[PDB]
């Protein structure tokens, strides 16, 4: 339910802004039957942001291609070698992500800390 | 149900104006380069769909390379949430990372 | 009052006086002895035919030859050989004067400090090589290691790669203000250079170097 | 069945859709992985 | 557990 | 049971249903918000800040539409099934070991690994809304 | 002009050839072999440059404008399944043979030097170049929905014609060629979005171009377009089972780059969805005990370099370590696989499971490594076999430092004594022991491949004492002496079930200046002598930007006109002396590097060993005098 939430969140403000999008271009007509300057702040930021799209398109990209680079030598070695050695693998990833999680967390808590740091000198 | 009739009022009403759409047409019977702008933004979400197929075919293959006698077992599903987390302690990192960095712009 | 604002009303025109006005303004600047205001207008004179800074970005570069930018330093150096007009007469007035009186300095030495205040002070290096270039030609090299602008520093390390006697000056201008080592850390890396250097120079390079 | 939701919810992420910018992520595991979190 | 792991050589 | 009968079937697709809904109407919105800015400002005098915006489309545009950046993809496709034919090959090859897998894999420490993750992802939430609020709580400062 | 106008008579004529599959296939053919240069399989495209300037058309876009088309839509006409493979594999073939056709370093170094150092006298010819070929063309259809919709569905089939068609059979040819556009576009997207789309676009803004997009802007990458395909990874870890070593090969690197990549991995772990997937009828354990099978697969003495098993292995352990060095600390399918209960920012181990019996990826890796030996007789210390332990090690590593992976990993090496294999399997080093059957002072030795080796057995060395030292150190704060007593036996050379093992200052011969792996014979050098490798420089000196600077230096002495001919050997065998000179200072730098981490990983294990020691000191004062004396000479 609670990652249920947050996709509500983003439908809500989603219509949000369609419904006001929406809404500028009627008002237009409505004005005619009987804002052209502000439309184009709307064209330039769709093209703004898909601007960003397309280098995320790019990082996607790159990082496939520095995939499957990878999967080539996985099939590479799998093809040249033709249970319980893995195991040791799981158990040596989570002790390093116990250790990744301590290291994550000081820094949040570097931040949080340094954050009421200011806060505090806001009001003393 | 809100969201859900949010996108009632808000579609009879775009075809509402179509009324006056055909209405302006009618008033000028009597450009490109935004039909090139709409295009343009709306050619690269087939760009996104196709590479959204790529990467699944390449879990596919992935995953049912690494197994294939088993696709309902307990390891891949170890693999994908562990993978989540992976990504969400990543976003965690960078993000805290970030307002570290936004702090030593207040000690002036 | 007159002098001070006939050069407020040539800087206004800079970016369009004709060397054959400007000559002739520098002329009577130097008979009534304003040589430290002549200095400043053909500087200012030259910036304002090249605001770009395309002198820079052509010696920067390295003497590209058969280029457009030749107007550029060719125009700077009218104003800059004016400056080296100007500075030859300054000596000559004061020639040989000492700088004091008891206690007091003259006004011949106050009119010397104006004058090379403009120069040494200046924002223009490449009016600053054009200088460090003439000084040389007129053997005023103590003048050289005085001067405490960091252009010095880029012109003579930027000479001394291709020639032996320029990286000799820079030691030189190393070892009088004390900074031995550097000085030192030039003969050792000149006397182990592919340059055209005689064996027995290198001893003594490598000689001043171990001291 | 949190488990069962973490997969569920880790499923239905790496696949699709038209979400404008939220594109299905290709899993790792393992050997890749554990690099991929020591390069962090 | 250990048939073959065992350093019995 | 019934709150995750709900979720799972009756939420989950009103939600994607409504995703892709508002993206259909989001490209109908611009459609009309185009024409708008079309026979109405027919008035042949469309300028000023026209130029940006076609400036920008055209950037935009030139950089999408070359050779090399259309080509990687398809270059990419066939470099991926290149990996499908021979890793499909070597898999049908190697397709034997079977009960080794299953067995091999169907175990115990797995049911520990699930519950060391389930405490992974516990304190990567309680992490991550930490920086949340670290965030929304330093936007206020950013104020003051 | 077929006896209308030509624009319309083309597509006529070019729909009157669509109907069909025999004339389709044909026609793709005899388009795929015209595209083929005179000169075989880099410039002068393979086309004239003037074709179809007459009429206004776009040269040869309307070719592949309308084989794409074709492959696209018209692919459901076919009922005969052998003729729509046939025909999909004519389709990537023709990609293929128009991919490769496309110069990367070359518009690289354009779009790098020509304008803004070069003239712009051949600005022109990489344009046109760039214009002209259908690398764009192609690469804006691969963001199509139509066609990576098709090659999902090419590549979805049933495993059980997989499994009973032939090697040669079509299915597997046309996968492959699909896995190998996949891969050429994964790796050729950023080029194309970076030095193509911008041009093309201001190409088209500047003169008048009539073309009609058929990218989607959504997409702004190639993943976009096939991260909502989850099926694919599944079917690529189910053909692993096949036994096809390039089908395999392929499959392993297309695994390796999706879990490469960053978006991939931020849309399935933004709960999960990979692991749902894998765990959906058992497809992980199935995988895993393929992959076992697989490696534990002898291979071929003579055939080293060439056996498919030993090249599927190393594909493998390559896609292993690239899974499990991105993103360390959040989980992924590697840990599935090696036998982990993948949880949300947590791992566990299931009852009964196949990690718990000691069967599977990890215990299989762990018997592999522990059952080879590398000491051989004809040539000994092999090349290949001091590789495949390196990667071994290298992934042991990365599971070992991962904290989330670290107790129980750690619990289940010390459960089956790993360090007594590992001792086991040590071997000294000695001067007079040749690698390869090349002795170590030969000055072809830098040169030869043996550096790598032997930088591998240091890392491996250095590896195994870290190992041994963090052992050492939990079995100390563990207070419990039942293992600290085997520990010491086995430091002192005993063993007891007694066998003896060589003790750790036995080990302690890889410190040796004999070599002077410092001092370098500095030839005359006569000329080229002002050519230093400043721009060339982590120590890493690039020999192209040397090279383009005897190159300019080259050109002009032989512009200045002075004894150019007979003076040219001088430069070039200066040249080829020069270019083994940077290779030998890399591998002495490397040697170094390799010599300082095996040292500081000895050091610390020697202060481990000495500050955790309760027995008494009297005993090993024999101990404490060798290694004094052994460090005397290389103090001095």
């Amino acid at each position: 339910l609670s990652s249920d939430i947050l996709a509500i969140d983003q439908l809500r403000e989603l219509v949000k802004q369609d419904a006001d999008n929406a809404r500028l271009s009627f008002k237009a007509i409505d004005n005619l039957k009987l804002s052209n300057a502000d439309l184009i702040s709307y064209f330039s930021k769709t093209a703004d942001e898909m601007e960003e799209m397309m280098k995320k398109f790019e990082k996607t990209i790159t990082e496939i291609e520095a995939h499957l680079t990878g999967v080539e030598a996985h099939a590479m070695a799998m093809q040249n070698v033709a249970v319980d050695e893995r195991v040791y693998e799981l158990a040596a990833v989570l002790r390093e992500f116990e250790e990744s999680i301590l290291k994550v967390a000081g820094v949040v808590g570097g931040v949080k800390e340094g954050v009421t740091e200011l806060q505090l000198r806001d009001f003393m | 149900s809100n969201v859900e009739s949010q996108q009632e009022e808000l579609t009879a009403w775009l075809d509402r104006y179509e009324r006056e759409l055909d209405e302006l047409y009618a008033k000028q019977m009597g450009e490109r380069t935004y039909k090139l702008a709409e295009k343009l933004t709306d050619q690269l979400d087939e760009m996104g769909k196709d590479l959204a197929k790529m990467i699944k075919e390449i879990n596919d293959m992935s995953n049912t390379l690494s197994k294939g006698s088993k696709p309902d077992d307990p390891l891949t599903q170890i693999v994908r949430v562990l993978n989540g987390h992976l990504a969400q302690l990543q976003w965690i990192d960078t993000n805290a990372a970030a307002l570290q960095a936004k702090v030593a712009a207040a000690q002036k | 009052a007159l002098l001070a604002e006939s050069l407020r009303l040539f800087e206004q025109v800079a970016g369009s006086l004709t060397p054959a006005n400007l000559t002739t303004a520098v002329e009577q600047y130097i008979s009534l002895k304003y040589y430290a205001g002549a200095i400043q207008l053909c500087l200012t004179v030259a910036q304002q035919k090249d605001r770009g800074n395309t002198a820079l970005s052509w010696v920067n570069d390295g003497k590209p030859a058969n280029d457009s930018r030749k107007k550029a330093f060719d125009e700077r150096k009218i104003c800059y050989n004016l400056i080296h007009q100007v500075l030859d007469k300054l000596e000559s007035d004061f020639a040989g004067e000492p700088e004091l009186v008891d206690g007091r300095p003259t006004l011949a030495a106050t009119k010397r400090m104006e004058a090379y205040n403009v120069v040494n002070d200046s924002s223009d290096e490449v009016f600053h090589f054009d200088l460090y270039e003439w000084y040389i030609e007129k053997g005023w090299t103590d003048r050289i290691l005085s001067i405490d602008s960091p252009h010095v520093i880029t012109y003579l390390q930027r000479l001394a790669e291709t020639d032996f006697r320029h990286a000799e000056l820079l030691c030189r201008f190393y070892t009088t203000r004390s900074r031995f080592f550097e000085a030192a850390q030039v003969q050792t890396n000149l006397a182990k250079s592919d340059l055209n250097i005689s064996l027995k120079d290198r001893i003594i390079l490598l000689s001043r170097a171990k001291g | 069945a949190l488990f069962d939701s973490l997969l569920a919810r880790n499923k239905k992420q790496a696949e699709g859709e038209t979400a404008l910018g939220e594109l299905p992520s290709l899993q790792l595991g393992l050997a890749d992985l554990r690099q991929r979190l020591r390069k962090l | 557990i250990l048939p073959m792991y065992k350093l019995s050589p | 049971d019934a709150i995750l009968s709900r979720h799972d079937l009756d939420h989950t697709v009103r939600a994607f249903n409504a995703r892709r809904r508002h993206a259909e109407l989001s490209r109908r919105c611009l459609h009309l918000a185009a024409r708008v800015q079309v026979l109405r400002n027919r008035g042949y005098a469309l300028s000023g800040d026209e130029d940006e915006l076609k400036q920008k489309l055209q950037q935009i545009d030139k950089t999408l539409n070359d050779p090399a950046q259309g080509s990687r993809l398809e270059e990419l496709w066939s470099r991926l099934i290149v990996l499908r034919g021979y890793a499909e090959d070597l898999k049908d090859q190697i397709n034997q070991a079977g009960i080794t897998e299953s067995d091999g894999l169907g175990e115990e420490i797995e049911a520990k690994a699930k519950k060391i993750l389930e405490d992974y992802d516990k304190q990567l939430q309680h992490l991550k809304k930490q920086v949340e609020e670290a965030k929304k709580d330093f936007e206020e400062w950013e104020k003051q | 002009n077929p006896f209308p106008g030509p624009q319309e008579c083309m597509e006529m004529m070019f729909r009157e050839f669509g109907t069909g599959f025999e004339q389709s296939n044909a026609f793709i053919q005899l388009l795929t072999t015209l595209l083929v240069p005179p000169e075989g399989l880099n410039d002068s495209v393979p086309f004239p440059e003037w074709l179809g300037s007459s009429i206004r058309t776009l040269g040869i876009e309307p070719y592949v404008d309308f084989v794409f088309d074709v492959f696209a839509n018209r692919t459901k006409d076919i009922s005969d399944p052998s003729q729509l493979r046939i025909l999909r594999l004519s389709c990537l073939d023709f990609v293929m043979v128009c991919l490769v056709t496309f110069n990367e370093d070359l518009i690289v170094l354009g779009h790098e030097s020509n304008i803004s150092i070069d003239d712009a006298m051949a600005a022109t010819n990489l344009a046109t170049y760039v214009r002209l070929h259908p690398f764009s063309r192609v690469m804006e259809w691969l963001f199509n929905e139509k066609v990576i919709t098709s090659l999902i569905n090419t590549i979805h089939q049933d495993p059980i014609s997989l499994g009973s068609a032939s090697p040669d059979s079509p299915l597997v040819v046309s996968i492959l060629r699909a896995i190998q556009v996949m891969i050429k576009a994964l790796e050729l997207q950023e080029t194309y979005l970076h030095l193509v789309r911008p041009e093309v676009l201001r190409y088209q803004g500047e003169a008048g171009v009539r073309r009609k997009p058929v990218a989607n802007a959504a997409y702004s990458a190639f993943e976009d377009g096939i991260l909502s395909h989850l099926s694919l990874v599944v079917d690529l870890g189910k053909y692993c089972n096949l036994g096809h070593a390039e089908l395999t090969l392929a499959c392993l690197k297309l695994l390796e780059k999706i879990s490469t990549s960053s978006r991939i991995l931020s849309a399935w772990s933004p709960r999960n969805k990979a692991i749902v997937q894998l765990e959906r009828n058992g497809e992980g354990e199935t995988i895993s005990a393929s992959l076992s099978a697989s490696i534990m697969a002898t291979l071929d003495p003579a055939l080293a370099a060439s056996g498919e098993n030993y090249r599927v292995k190393l594909a493998i352990l390559d896609f292993l370590y690239a899974c499990l060095r991105a993103t360390p600390d959040q989980p992924t399918i590697a840990h599935q696989l090696l036998g982990f209960h993948c949880e949300l920012s947590k791992l566990g181990i299931e009852p009964k499971g196949p990690f718990d019996m000691q069967k599977s990826l990890f215990h299989s890796l762990l018997n592999v490594l522990i059952t080879l030996t590398v000491s051989e007789e004809e040539q000994g210390m092999r090349g290949y076999l001091v590789t495949l332990k390196y990667r071994v090690l290298r992934i042991l590593q990365l599971l070992w430092k991962s904290p989330l992976s670290a107790s129980l990993v750690m619990d289940e090496l010390r459960a089956t004594n790993f360090l007594f294999h590992m001792l086991l399997r040590e071997v000294q080093i000695q001067p007079q022991l040749p690698w390869d059957g090349q002795l170590v002072t030969g000055c072809e030795f830098l040169l030869s491949d043996a550096s790598l080796a032997y930088i591998d057995y240091l890392a491996s060395r250095a590896a195994i004492f870290e190992y041994i030292g963090k052992e050492l150190c939990s079995v100390s704060q563990n207070r419990i002496p039942s293992i600290k007593r085997q520990i010491f036996d086995a430091l002192n050379g005993q063993i007891f079930v007694p066998l003896t093992i060589p003790s750790i200052f036995d080990f302690f011969d890889f410190i040796n200046t004999d070599y002077k792996w410092e001092e370098i014979p500095s030839p005359h050098f006569t000329y080229l002598k002002d050519l230093d490798l400043g721009p060339c420089i982590g120590v890493h000196y690039d020999i192209r930007k040397a090279q383009e600077i005897l190159a300019l230096k080259r050109k002009e002495y032989e512009h200045s006109q002075l004894a150019t001919p007979e003076f040219l050997e001088t430069v070039e065998l200066e040249e080829k002396v020069l270019i083994e000179w940077l290779t030998v200072r890399n591998r002495a730098n490397l040697l170094l590097t390799a010599r300082l981490n095996l040292l500081q990983a000895w050091a610390n294990l020697l202060l481990v060993m000495i500050e955790s020691n309760d027995f008494k000191s009297t005993p090993k004062m024999a101990f404490l005098l060798q290694a004094l004396q052994a460090i005397l000479p290389t103090l001095e």
